[PDB]
């Protein structure tokens, strides 16, 4: 490969890791680095923004622990009224829907915290501070967790304004997962217009934006005028 | 009251998806009388209590 | 014979004795040793577990005495209304049914006591105490009597989870009768699926487990690569 392709391969893997579903090692790594930003910045509103973000991520982490425990407790029940396939489907429908609704509440609590993290960053008015890598990386991590929290629950239309704000920050536009999620969320919205028989202007708007971010994700991961890019060229036409 | 108010017998020899079986049929019948007896007495206790009030 | 074959012959005979139907000499030996172990153990919940186990075995022993006395009293009756062969067959079946019903109740009372013996052993929470030879000896004796009480009444499917818990304790897995009973009970369950025309997954599950414990019992009593081991392996494969 070229020196740029080898560099690119490394970067795409780091970006996929960056967007990894949260776990305890990633939690630790994340709060090491986000706290590193607090170190240099020494700003009480940034500190408060991080305190709220961390509480939001903790909501998500505690929920993941709840989901395993709940499913465990259900698995460990004796099911003597489960002699039919439909009864197994019944009890399955009971389990999953309670889990989804509890995850919905955890998402809302996590987004109330993320909203507070943003409201505290909004209070940093000095443009010399708002342009700091410390400001931008924290704001990026708040948006990323916000996007992922909604994505997991299939709330794809809601992810668009946050993905768009995300890619505007400090070269986030060069992140392959950011364009993949934008393209997928736009695809959903295009399909919503086709299913609900909505206006053509919105059909084409959503289709266009899907193709833009499909094309950019492809360019970023494989390189422009690669066999994979060249394929997308004719498909979007 | 809860299901463990009586000897909570379900199912029978043959194919199951559980790991439990019912006991002596005659006692299973007797058990249902016990189940009814235990709760009927509890209801009557409430009934009697209502009359006290 | 080799030192291993002589040792094996000795051990299989001791294991067959270990699973011998209960009698007064075995009762005496068993409880004299359990009480000495209880004094060494000095654990009130072990003492209580033993008190209940012994009450359960006493239920079984008292029942065996009842069955002989009942059959004796019936044999000694003059039967003026037994003039036809079909009457003799009927009356014989009536005797056997009364004996079976009383043995069923004795089993139920004995298992309530064994369940209490287990519930008391469950209250020994310290892992350094649960690993005591005294703890494992009593727990093994409770499961063994429980398995036998059900086995005698042909309640073979019900013996499986108890046999499986039994073989997990202190090298019980190396006992030939334990694998013989597992293989026989699994065989019964396979036959139930074949007679009731049940699902294939359960047919093969039960057949598989029968073959595993059939071969393991064979290996344990006759040795690996014995004419008997080689035969069972060739039949199964």
């Amino acid at each position: 490969l070229t020196e740029d392709q080898k560099k690119k391969k490394k970067e795409i893997m780091e970006q996929e890791s960056l967007w990894k579903n949260p776990d305890f090692k990633g939690y630790n790594k994340t709060f090491q680095e986000l706290h590193q930003l607090s170190k240099t910045f020494a700003n009480n509103q940034f500190r408060l923004a991080l305190s709220n973000y961390q509480s939001g991520v903790n909501t998500i982490m505690k929920n993941r622990d709840w989901v395993e425990q709940y499913r465990k407790e259900e698995a460990e029940k004796k099911r003597l009224d489960e002699k039919w396939y439909w009864q197994k489907v019944d009890r399955k429908a009971r389990e999953e829907r309670v889990v989804y609704r509890e995850k919905m509440k955890a998402k809302q609590d996590a987004l109330n915290y993320f909203s507070k993290a943003i409201n505290h960053l909004d209070e940093i008015k000095n443009p010399d501070l708002r342009e700091r890598p410390e400001f931008k990386r924290l704001l990026s991590d708040v948006y990323r967790s916000w996007i992922m929290a909604e994505y997991d629950l299939q709330n794809l239309p809601q992810t668009i304004p946050i993905l768009e704000l995300y890619i505007e920050i400090d070269d986030n536009e060069k992140e392959y997962p950011a364009h993949k999620y934008l393209a997928s969320a736009y695809s959903f919205e295009e399909n919503m217009i086709k299913k609900t028989k909505g206006p053509d202007d919105m059909l084409f708007k959503y289709r266009y934006k899907k193709n833009v971010h499909l094309l950019r994700a492809t360019e970023l991961k494989y390189g422009k005028d690669s066999p994979e890019y060249k394929h997308i060229v004719n498909v979007i036409n | 009251t809860m299901t463990a108010r009586s000897l909570n017998l379900k199912g029978q020899s043959g194919e199951l998806l559980s790991l439990s079986t019912a006991d002596k049929s005659n006692d299973a019948i007797g058990t249902l009388d016990a189940a009814l007896t235990r709760i009927s007495k509890q209801r009557a206790n409430l009934g009697a209590y209502f009359n006290r009030l």
